[PDB]
RNA sequence: AGCACAGUCUUAACGAUGGAUGUCUUGGUUCCUACAGCGAUGAAGGCCGCAGCAAAAUGCGAUACGCAAUGAAAAUUGCAGUGACUGAAUCAUCAGAAUGCUGAAUGUAAACUACACCAAUUCCCUGGGAAUAGUGGUACUCCUACAGAAA
RNA sequence: UUGUGUUGAAGCGAAAUACGUGAGUUUUCGUGGAACAUCUCCCUAGUGCAGAUCUUGGUGGAAGUAGCAACUAUUCAAAUGAGAACUUUGAAGACUGAAGUGGAGAAGGGUUUCUUGUCAACUGUGAUUGAACAAGAGUUAGCCGCUCCUAAGGGAUAGCU
RNA sequence: ACGGACCAAGGAGUCUAGCAAAUGUGCAAGUGUAUAUGAUUCUUUAAACAUUUUACGCAUAAUUAAUG
RNA sequence: GAUGUUAGGAGGGCAAAUCCGCCGAAUUUAAGCAUAUAAUUAAGCGGAAGAAAAGAAAAUAACUAUGAUUCCUUUAGUAACGGCGAGUGAACAAGGACCAGCUCAAACGGUUAAUCCUUCGUUUGGUGCAAACCUUUCGACGGAAUUGUCGUUGAAUUAUUCCAUGAAUGCCUUUAAUUUGAGCAAAGUGAGCAGGAAUGCUUCCCCAUAGAGGGUGAAAGGCCCAUAGUUCUUUUUAAUUUAUUCAUUGGAAUUUUUCAUGUCGAGUCGUGUUCUUUGAGAUUGGAGCACUAAUACGUGUGAUACAUUUCACAUAAAGCUAAAUAUAUGUAGGAGACCGAUAGCAAACAAGUACCGUGAGGGAAAGAUGAAAUAGUACUCAGGAAUGAGCAAUUAAAUAGUACCUGAAAUCGUUAAGAUGGAACGGAUUAAGAGAGAAAACAAGUAAAGAGGGGAAU
């Protein structure tokens, strides 16, 4: 598996992929889901729409076995 | 984050290369475990390793219609089955206080596996040709010509599944 | 050069002037070793094993009768009650650990687990 | 082989090899009995021993026969009467022969010699 | 896996702000050829590797059973053509028929000569002779590691 | 018997310096398995010693690189020396004996081999006969039993 | 899977009417002295270096160069020795100048002390010298000190936290 | 403009979790036999092999805060 | 109470990987930061075991219901928490491993503490060579305890049936398993080549329930240890051997006939408030403070704060408990698609060593002659000596000479060839020299004689 990394087809190629310009720095947008609603709200709004925000009721403890039930047409 | 991926979720923000663990032992402790299973039937010597337990109803109603075993017959059980509590745990048979038999169907069915079970066992002397008659329910000993002719006789272990 | 067993018969007299001569010697051998004399410095060795030796038998027949000047008696010294380790020493007993009541006791004796076979 | 209590690694018993007290040396030191005495000890080996006679069968010495002159433990040899050599500054010094490559014989006895022999039939 | 912290035993510090020297860690004190050395760090003589080896990388992998069962039943069918096991590298030209199969005694018998002698008779006198000559000690240092001798697959 | 200018640089051969490479490995590492507490009956740790010639490491404790006993069993050696013709040389085992000064350290102390108090003490013969200033004991807290004073 | 090795493997030095476009591959001679491949297909990774004031080790030009400059100062002759400006002896010229490179101690050091050897290294020149190296030896107390007393103060007991 | 006197050896996108896409493979309204059990296998084997005719995940149905 | 160097005892310290209490950060993430996160973590303090801790419901559920604890698979990245941001995050059911239940308190026993401990004794039989150990029941003595030990588990009454009781006589077999320590254990040291030396190459034989490994002068199934196998021996632990007589002493289970519904853990629970903790949200647990209960018809849980009330479940405020579980520690075994002396532990070695720091602490470098030094360099010459040289010498080899395998590069020496007016090197194209070279760079066949090798032909 290593020997199929595309890393390795980069060996004597200096950035290793990552750019002579912008390199390849930790984090240099930030951590995790950091920027949402700053600067990465157009990703949050354009893939996760619904993403902020609370909707609707609390079940304080849930009981899944009480409303389980399958279906068949 | 970048690109349509699923917002990431993962909880390693601890020092979790602590809490790592890896199972190169699982069918070693398989094999440690059938040996030590062996050994502890070979030591008793014929009389099964399982114990008796009764079949009860998986409660709520996703599991309504399956039955499993329970830990344990009830006293009102037992006492259909003809034998106190405290013999019933000398010959295998698993006792519990906390359940009750709230319908009739529950009650007769653990009755005939109890009494099943019992017509099944045949018990040896505890004083080696001094056979008694027993007692708390505990079927009359067996002698020394059935004891002989049935310790060669593969045992039931169906009865306990 | 002297061994054991010949000299386990001796009485404490036989072996502590045995020890009393061979000390002698042994002293008067590193005498001729502080001086310039060599010639029987390898006798040395010799010596001193059968200095232990000796040492050995009076110590351990004088451990043998103090053992039996004690025998019995409930109240041995220290040296001469059983070295287990310390723990072993503090733990029950095991009468005391297999000790029940005589509820329990008459409840084991009436239902004892039995052997039984199933078909 | 089968029995997995004792090691087949090779480290761990060439460490016992080199390491080996000098008691397991006396037997890591048997050699080969010739034919007769082996048909008449019934047995196939023996440690060697101080008085034993040696008919050298690998090396620079194959043919040479002798009684063994001493054992050295230290460096696993065995030294025959006559196959000595000269050294540098011009004194003789016997030639270390490895046990495994010499074969018995004849056999000096003695009364634990009788009882291996004895436990050997 | 490498042992945990190899590599970082050590008091980490990197006084580097214009000793004209690189800013690697070096370790503290004087008066032994240690003190003052490029600490831990890859390219750092005693340093620790660049990731550490862990045991809990994917040893195993869990094979579909019906995939499992589909390799067995080919290999099978595989080893019931001739052209397969002479491609293998088995000398089977002298066999009669490559699906082979022999009478039941061939449990019963219990001497290796015997064992030998059947199998020539079958007319594979030439596979045992590869199997017997192909004993041979390995090259590379597999064979510091109990791994001295590479025979071929009878 | 004579002849090359010198220096600088390039190439080849042979060397020097250096310790790469290759090959080794009584080491490490990881997993698996099993067992699992030692100590006032003085532990772990620390000092100090101990060999014929002996610094370290290893081993051991005034019996001091080892005693006894048990199994093997002829070597052990650098020299000197010691060994049966097997409780003897050397291995292994290790139950007996022995185990310096310390250290929780516990008579008071401590950059003291300083200073107490109480029993004198130890050995040998089968009540005597010797030799020793040596040997034991003495912390704090607590439990059980006892003792004699008290309100 | 199918091979090479003591009639010399790996490695290394120089190479080749050699192949490739190229990373390379393959051969020769030398050296070496015990292992080595597999391109049949596949699996695997701690897998490819010119740099990181990179890490460790080794080695250069600088260069026989900078330098070997405080403390006024040396000389003659002899001895020893393979060898003497800097070892010893005699003679001379001088210095320190009792606020001393003079005698006794403390702290610190720990055998540097002494005698006899003695020169691989060290003694930044030499060295036969030495505080170096080697073998032995040397420290004697009722009266000198410690030990005792108490001080600034420290530790602990009773409590109490 | 900065780094590099020289040479050797070492020296840097990896490992795990989780998601997706791509492609290969098996089976297909199913699929994966989880933990675990068995079994004349117990050098290898810590792997292979097996599973008395509603375990669980994902999928097979969506939608609503929600009774549904 | 105080005091006792009265008698007998215990605690203290070390070690920590797993384990149990406490105390308790910040870096970090949030692209800033303060709640949050890191984290109920590190550091600090204390305390145990071979496991610990948890544990026999004041539990779930809402079902046709389950039934102590722990652990695995799952539930589930779910319910929920959260500047509802970053992030965090359980439980029940289900499938498995393992499987075990108990005793104090309280009730009852006073025609009699029926309990317990100390010391001193007697014999009851056993395995040890001994040392020691296991059994043993008849006391006596001195105490403790009514400010409460022990028995019962409501208590009497029939019936059956079980269980412990002593003495005599006889029997102590036989096998399977399990676990230590020991023995025994196949077949070539056959030609020939070469080599210092086969374990190599040819070739002729074999053994294999042993072709695992190591050693041996080079690669060994047949040279050695050992390996496969097998035989004894130790541990315990199942089944199978035999039990029979004579007797009274007590106990137990269930079933008949009676009486009374008993007991059931208090500065505790609970509530309020404060702080913390939790997924726990008009508060999950804990803690401090204030207030402070009921008595089983009670009181506690039923995940939203209340009032009135049904229903279900459990029976808090005392205690013990094996297994399944964990083990970066110690010790001992065994392994590996691991590293191969700048790697692998810091340490392959006299390594936590040398050495450094007042101290807490910091912490290296350093493996390889050769088959054999039981071959480590003899002899001569020259030198003061170190050394050097040899017509001398060990070795297969000394350019393997102790800094010793191989022995790269940088850097330097010797010899030779060439170039040489303020760089050197280079690209491209040739030329002149100098090294090497015939595998395409001519000659197959034909006839003869000389050495050989093969194939077929009796």
């Amino acid at each position: 598996a290593t020997r199929f990394k595309k890393n390795r087809k980069k060996r004597g190629h200096v950035s290793a992929g990552h750019g002579r310009v912008g390199k390849h720095r930790k984090h240099p947008g930030g951590r995790g889901k950091a920027g949402g609603l700053h600067h990465m709200r157009i990703n949050f709004d354009k893939y996760h729409p619904g993403y902020f925000g609370k909707v609707g009721m609390r079940h304080l403890n849930l009981l899944k076995n009480r409303t389980y039930c399958p279906t068949i047409n | 984050v970048a690109h349509n991926n699923v917002l990431p979720n993962v909880h390693l923000h601890k020092w979790w290369q602590r809490h790592v663990r890896v199972n190169f032992s699982k069918n070693i402790k398989k094999k440690k475990r059938r040996l030590l299973r062996e050994k502890r039937r070979k030591a008793n010597g014929g009389t099964p390793i399982e114990k008796l337990h009764p079949i009860v109803h998986c409660p709520t109603q996703r599991y309504n219609f399956r039955t499993r075993l329970g830990k344990g017959f009830t006293f009102e059980e037992l006492k259909g089955a003809g034998l106190t509590p405290r013999a019933a745990q000398t010959i295998g048979i698993c006792y519990d206080k906390r359940r009750k038999n709230r319908s009739e169907e529950s009650l007769t069915k653990n009755v005939e596996r109890l009494l099943k079970y019992k017509n099944s066992l045949v018990m040896i002397p505890l004083k080696k040709n001094k056979a008694k008659k027993g007692i708390g329910g505990i079927p009359a000993d067996a002698d020394k010509n059935t004891i002989k002719e049935f310790r060669n006789k593969k045992p039931l272990l169906s009865i306990f599944k | 050069n002297v061994k054991a067993y010949e000299l386990r018969t001796l009485k404490k007299k036989e072996l502590l002037d045995k020890l009393d001569e061979l000390k002698k010697e042994l002293s008067g051998l590193r005498i001729s070793k502080a001086l310039g004399n060599s010639a029987k410095n390898s006798k040395i060795h010799g010596v001193r094993k059968n200095v232990a030796r000796v040492l050995t038998v009076y110590n351990q027949k004088r451990k043998m009768e103090l053992r039996q000047l004690y025998k019995n008696k409930k109240f041995k010294p220290y040296n001469l009650r059983k070295k287990l380790t310390k723990n072993k020493r503090l733990q029950l007993s095991p009468k005391q650990k297999a000790a029940m009541t005589l509820r329990q006791k008459k409840k084991v004796q009436n239902f004892p687990q039995r052997k039984y076979l199933v078909v | 082989k089968f029995n997995k209590q004792k090691s087949s690694s090779r480290r761990k018993m060439r460490k016992a090899h080199f390491t080996a007290p000098a008691g397991l040396r006396r037997k890591i030191m048997s050699s080969k009995l010739s034919k007769e005495l082996r048909l008449k000890y019934k047995t196939r080996s023996l440690p060697v021993r101080k008085d034993d006679e040696v008919l050298i069968c690998r090396g620079h010495n194959h043919g040479r026969e002798g009684k063994v002159v001493k054992i050295n433990r230290k460096r696993y040899k065995i030294y025959v009467e006559r196959v000595t050599r000269e050294k540098v500054n011009g004194e003789s010094t016997f030639i270390g022969i490895h046990p495994s490559n010499v074969v018995l014989t004849k056999l000096k006895v003695d009364k634990n010699r009788k009882k291996i022999l004895d436990r050997k039939a | 896996a490498v042992k945990l912290g190899a590599g970082y035993e050590t008091s980490a510090e990197s006084w580097g702000t214009g000793r004209a020297v690189a800013r690697i860690p070096r370790v503290p004190g004087g008066g032994t050829h240690r003190a003052g050395q490029g600490a831990f760090g890859n390219m750092c003589r005693g340093g620790g590797m660049f990731n550490p080896t862990k045991i809990w990388r994917r040893w195993g992998r869990k094979v579909n059973l019906k995939e499992k069962r589909y390799a067995v039943c080919s290999s099978i069918a595989a080893s019931g053509v001739t052209s397969l096991v002479l491609a293998r590298g088995h000398r089977i030209s002298h066999l009669k028929e490559v699906p082979l199969v022999v009478s039941n005694d061939i449990e019963s018998l219990s001497k290796t000569k015997e064992a030998v002698n059947f199998l020539v008779s079958l007319g594979l006198k030439d596979e045992v002779n590869r199997l017997v000559k192909s004993k041979k000690i390995r090259a590379g240092k597999g064979k510091m590691r109990n791994r001295k001798y590479k025979i071929r697959n009878g």
